[PDB]
């Protein structure tokens, strides 16, 4: 397939070829143009707070070691020995000053440097240039209020710029609430879906909630329980959708601070968020203080998703075109009482974890949609994302980004796929930028 | 029996749990435990989830399945949360899960799923301080088939506490499973182990 | 025990079958059933098919394994054949299958196959009307290995009726299996469950 | 591989490159030139008799819904939602007036039309052109005496023409017997063989029966039991073989009405078929009445096979080059007594079903032949199908088609592979026809 | 019971082994054997390998697992070594393997492995000549999980001899397994069956 | 990938692209340029000593039957029927005068000839040219002191020439000891590694022993136990490394006759080898008699490895780029007492067999190194093999080949990869020879 010319995503993001969820050649191409190019979630400060603390993470199909340096910074390295290519670290987290390879015993520092080689003097003499044999380093590592992302591409925009208009929506919770912590370890489960299926679902899919999750809504008794079975459409102005230049996007459901949490946690959460909102009104203004305690379903392009308030934090780790490894963490506000944080963390896993009754509702949707992308008669068919098209705005006085002023639509799908197509057809960041010079105009056509 | 300074791979918890069974062997308790577990597994296999709750599960239950993060066998400094809870359910939370299963709009349940459970290695011992509390250990293989060609097989050891409740019926008051596979290859863990 | 109007996922057949075991518990019957099934599985595992027929299988046997078509949990109108018979064998038909296995020109049997059967969850109860008829329920995992790298694993629940025949030996007079996997991923179901 | 020039099948169908059973690129090419082009078995009237009745079926790797319309006709649709591509129907059969997608709740009629969309008015307004959003419809659906076939290609020959000379042989049983019913549900089993291995075996392989099925013949005590272990060759004139322009073909074994059925059913069957034959002598003539009660081993190109009289009906559903999903139904004569139909249906599964003792004899043959096609030293080797070559005729006064007047030969392999090669090297039906303008001359060379 | 001239697929060894259990049934011996094996499997599952050696394994043990070459069912001339020994261990050799497992530089053991064993189909009979020698047959499924996504499942029948040793404790003096899979698909067979 | 130009192995064998252990297109290319071209291990005289004895073996991904002829020679044939391609022989060893196909009963002789066809007269007449239908024969089959190798390529060098300078090192044990026998049957285990990972490890990896096998060294109490945990470097002159034109290579550890064998066998072995060495001093000279009882870790290019003295004999059978089927035999000296041979055979399997505690130490090393070759950021990275470079010699007065006069280095990796690169970039043996005209000069640069 010629990725320069092939129209995988139609103008304005209105449709996508179904093959994008099944094609293995395209998957290989995404490793290059999506995952080796863009910012990917690694970990949180709260998981590696002290010098020497480390975790392993995936970046696309690569595995990296993410380590807290002596000077407080974080560096990340390919988890691959520089000698004969063995995986260096076989655990998920720990604390160490270095990593010794179990094959021939080369010892690398927490800083990635080749520090020691067994019998170096007797074997290599002064011949080994250890200075050139440090672990392959992730070019860029940046923090968004404690959340650490990495990028293999030195030419990438800074993480803050990359978040674009989405950053404004995240800041109330990520910054102004006093800060978040990630509660680990994550649940990890393999699903038979393309990474883009859950990514698109979290970026912009409010439409499915009432029908897909009818049973969970009815059973769990959460603040959204009236949606069950499409018995009721949310009020006018119940929320909105947004998207951004680099593909990140989210839904906003006004005031839904208890999110998917079952009746047992609703009163406590609604009290906590409401009390913080009252304090935030004076600091960041009414609208943004209200955003803090509104439920955001967001995807940070390409494969990191979250539900604020519900506290669900996801990484959709790609394996092949119909395989994804799902990592599920809980996010909690640092100043919540510890007992509430524990219960909130359990409730996130209860609903969206490996045995998450909500997450299980989505399994068949994602898996069959992805697998149908391989089927001959479906490859060239068009997945539709036209809901709300011609009603989106850009440059609104209050809400930034390309914005659909309705709770349910496909605004965020269109922006996600616009960015996806611009990347897959581009060779580098300069070409993506050229391809994206009229991004918001493309998204608001017929408006 | 076990000295964990010499048997270097054995956890303190595991060594504690084993002492409980090696000492007192009570052949008829082993038989009562076998019956209890076989009947529970039968109810679960036919998807009589309400009957399971009513007949097998105590009102004070804690139903817990953890996934432990992979850490170095030699790790001594890193002290953050070691595990997450796949399940950590009280009776009401189990009831929620049961309602979700029985809801006619649980689309994932049509066509009907097929479960087959294999319970083995049953051990039983009365608790030393609470003579009304029965410790039961057992291993389960759980086979789940759905939608023509989906087959998932789960494998676990279960550490249970069971206690006589109303009508004198022995009911589950604690189940603890440390799930052996870190990354699940079964689509989800949405089964009652 | 089970109300199928409340326990909405439970079939009438399944609720009927469970009532049979919950009531009368007869510890020694459970033990006789365990022995019977362990011995049957041993004979089958070593491929003593003639001995199995002679010692385990009654002359009036019905040996039945069905595959049920996937239908909507809510389906009420479509009333055509719900299942097909993978096996539905009388004694003579079982003998035919046994001869086929033992025939020296059954090329698929060279080199010799390897079977290992795991029988668990045994329950036993005498029938209420025919006091000579023993109901036995059990679950089987059957492992079949052949030709270096072929491995197939079968999983099923078995609803049996066993009755004293000649020499007073308890023999199988009915076996019923509703095979849980709709599309078989084991090359064939050419094994005696 | 250049499919225009590559000789995969030699002149006259005499040999085939072994790679055709293992090559995944060729498998992908077959999806296009074999399965998207030709007629494929869907179901029987008897399985969907009433308005609203439906089943799912495979067509190549695609899944379709096959539904009885209010007006008595049958239409078939891709089992894929027009919105985000989820599989619409998750069951194998049922009765409904429509199908609602469990992802976002779009509701399609039994006629494929998009009938409803949740909150259409509030969300799409009058923007959604439902008229253009009906399920993707199978272009052609036709019946052969109750047996329903589908074809994605609008340019295909009518089903009756496609059956060509094979139709004449099927009619006594399919039409003149009063009609057949398919007894479902089918057995379904995955084998590790290419779809063409069982297809070729059923189209024309009498040679293997005595040796492959030695144990089943000896054990089962069927009317063919004397063949066991190649102890005896069938008499002169025990049968014949035929093939046809579009690839369908069959063996005819004179008088073998009880087929593979064990001694327990032989007397009853031989009586039933003989009594019907006596009535048919006056209606269709002696030869054709005798064909009615003769055992036909047939493949309807490409992947539908059957044994009349034995009542075995097979679909070899392709999965990949070394994987096939085998569907096994029983066929019975509608006017048989119900108890006989039940016993006949059980006997079909007993011999050829998931635990079919006959079918199990064939497993290793098919699987290893297919898997050997991937092995380096075998890819370019030639599978032989020259038995009887130079003795076949065309345009015989009594038996139509290219015909080998012997019970055992490879006439039907040659015609199957001739048609296969013409399709794989052609871009459309016009090119197949041009490639097939001297089909029977090619098959009877040296005669 | 078995005539191997008629039951043509049964080996002489297999027919010999079965006769041993069909005759004398001793219900309490079956129960003692079940306990012994369940406790052994518990110790092994928690990786208390030293405790296993000390409590379950006799000083005179032969611990043997073979892999038999695939030969024609009709083969009568070719008379070279029929099998190789995956294990053929005396007590000292088992101790070596146990030290290897416990060594802090066994890199393959970090992070810690997870084992779950399922023991079924227990049969027990005293030997006819040595009244101190207990024959025990049992089947095992052994599940081994490591490093996130590696899962290996082993299936075997075990023919054991157990004898009272020091302190009157019944210990394993022979274990024989004929491993059913010829080409292993589990990375290695580095587990104690 | 253009194999003519792509530099997969750098000049002097100094580094290799990590993708060589993961790339499936390259794996397919190796079937042609490595496995269809070079000599591959089949069996030993001791396993097929009598007329009619046969075994099956793999040659690359192909399976062959290797049969002792009436005249004492050995011929090998593809295990694939000439009719419809079924696998002919389903067992691993036996004795027969021929092989009959279970599909249609064609009978082939031990000599590969088509000898009989069921009902040939009635079916084929005189039409079947059986003379042209013999099993596809392995072009070349040659013996190295009882060890039988095969080669599909008629143009290959004779096996003795192919072994090159490595032959001189093997002869003391293979020839002058009185001869070896292979004790079967082999252990067989599938590992998730590329065949080259264990191949390279056995050809030249002494560096890993002390660290990888720390636990086995400490636990087993073998004559190399002091290496455990890199506690001690071997003495100066403890051994050497060599490599050869056609890629075969080995390490030599002076005097290590008991090898990996645990203390229980050390005294008996050290006595046996020492007594034979004393007799050999007069026949072949001191140096070569000492080589006889020194531990050689060798790979016979491409995928056959061994540890003499330890008696481990391996075939790394390729399945795909990250799958290998490992066959493990024991080698014993024919004139050892039978009880010693039995115990030695058990000890080989105890250490290096399916449950080999040493072999298990290597599993993660090989599997992760191979699988990392598929990971995007590692594909184009360089595996290093520069240890000892610039200190190797060629044409030494005492030790032939390209030789590193140290026990630990990467001399043998460099020669293995030099030969590998020359083959993958060549179309035939003539081109390999042209590519290899300065092989030893390339290997000794900077010396
Ligand atoms: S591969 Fe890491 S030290 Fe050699
Ligand atoms: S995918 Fe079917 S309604 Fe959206
Ligand atoms: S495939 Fe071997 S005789 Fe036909
Ligand atoms: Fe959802
Ligand atoms: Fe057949
Ligand atoms: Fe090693």
């Amino acid at each position: 397939m010629n990725y320069n010319n092939k129209i995988l995503v139609s103008e304005s993001g209105l449709s996508q070829k179904h093959l994008i969820h099944g094609d293995e050649e395209l998957f290989q191409h995404e490793l290059k143009t999506i995952f080796a190019r863009n910012w990917l979630f690694l970990t949180h400060d709260s998981l590696i707070p002290a010098p020497g603390d480390y975790v392993t993470a995936k970046m696309g199909i690569d595995e990296v070691i993410v380590s807290r340096q002596n000077d407080g910074s974080i560096r990340a390295f390919l988890n691959v020995c520089r000698h004969r290519g063995k995986t260096l670290v076989s655990v998920e987290a720990g604390n160490a000053k270095g990593f010794v390879c179990s094959y021939h015993g080369w010892g690398f520092g927490s800083n990635g440097e080749l520090q020691s080689v067994p019998f170096e003097k007797d074997l290599y003499g002064e011949s080994l240039n250890k200075k050139c044999l440090g672990l392959k380093e992730v070019a860029r590592v940046e923090s968004f209020h404690g959340f650490i992302y990495g990028c293999f591409d030195q030419e990438a925009p800074p993480l803050m710029d990359y978040l674009g208009d989405a950053a404004w929506y995240l800041e109330p919770m990520f910054k102004h609430s006093g800060g978040l912590e990630l509660v680990g370890p994550p649940g990890k489960v393999v699903i038979k879906a393309n990474w883009k299926a859950p990514a698109e679902n979290f970026v912009g899919d409010a439409y499915h909630v009432g029908w897909t999750h009818a049973s969970s809504l009815r059973s769990g008794e959460s603040i959204f329980s009236s949606l069950a079975g499409n018995a009721a459409l949310p009020p006018e102005g119940a929320g909105l959708q947004m998207t951004s230049k680099y593909g990140s996007g989210m839904g906003v459901l006004w005031d839904g601070y208890s999110g998917v949490h079952s009746a047992d946690l609703v009163p406590e959460l609604m009290a906590f968020g409401g009390a913080k909102q009252e304090r935030l009104n004076k600091e960041i203004g009414d609208v943004r203080a209200r955003i803090y305690r509104s439920h955001l379903n967001c995807t940070v392009f390409p494969n990191n998703s979250m539900l604020t308030c519900s506290g669900v934090f996801k990484v959709w780790n790609p394996i092949d075109a119909n395989t994804t490894e799902v990592w599920t963490y809980a996010i909690v506000e640092k100043d919540m009482p510890e007992d509430l944080k524990r219960r909130l963390a359990d409730s996130v896993q209860r609903t969206f974890g490996p045995a998450g009754f909500w997450e299980s509702d989505d399994n068949d949707n994602m898996e069959t949609a992805s697998q149908n992308g391989k089927k001959y008669q479906s490859r060239d068919s068009d997945l539709l994302s036209n809901l709300g098209f011609g009603e989106d705005v850009y440059g609104d006085a209050v809400y930034p980004g390309v914005v659909g002023k309705s709770a349910i639509g496909e605004t965020s799908y269109r922006g996600f796929y616009r960015a996806y197509q611009a990347h897959v057809s581009s060779s580098n960041w300069a070409e993506f930028e050229h391809a994206s010079s009229t991004w918001h105009t493309e998204l608001t056509k017929t408006t | 029996m076990i000295n964990i300074q010499e048997d270097k791979l054995v956890s303190a918890h595991d060594a504690e749990e084993i002492l409980r069974f090696f000492n007192c062997h009570d052949s008829a308790l082993q038989q009562e435990a076998t019956t209890l577990l076989t009947q529970e597994a039968h109810l679960l296999d036919i998807q009589a989830y309400r009957a399971w709750l009513e007949h097998c599960v105590g009102s004070e239950v804690q139903y817990q399945v953890i996934s432990r993060e992979l850490r170095a066998a030699s790790e001594r400094r890193y002290k953050l949360n070691e595990a997450m809870n796949v399940y950590n359910e009280n009776f009401q939370q189990l009831k929620v899960r049961v309602e979700h299963q029985l809801d006619p709009q649980n689309w994932g349940n049509s066509p009907k799923l097929r479960f087959t459970r294999f319970i083995t290695n049953v051990q039983a011992a009365m608790d030393v301080n609470d003579k009304e509390l029965l410790h039961i250990r057992s291993n389960v293989i759980l086979h789940r088939a759905r939608r023509g060609n989906q087959v998932d097989v789960f494998y676990a050891a279960r550490e249970d506490k069971w206690k006589r409740g109303e009508g004198g019926v022995r009911k589950l008051v604690q189940r603890f499973v440390d799930y052996p596979e870190r990354i699940l290859q079964t689509h989800n863990l949405m089964v009652f182990l």
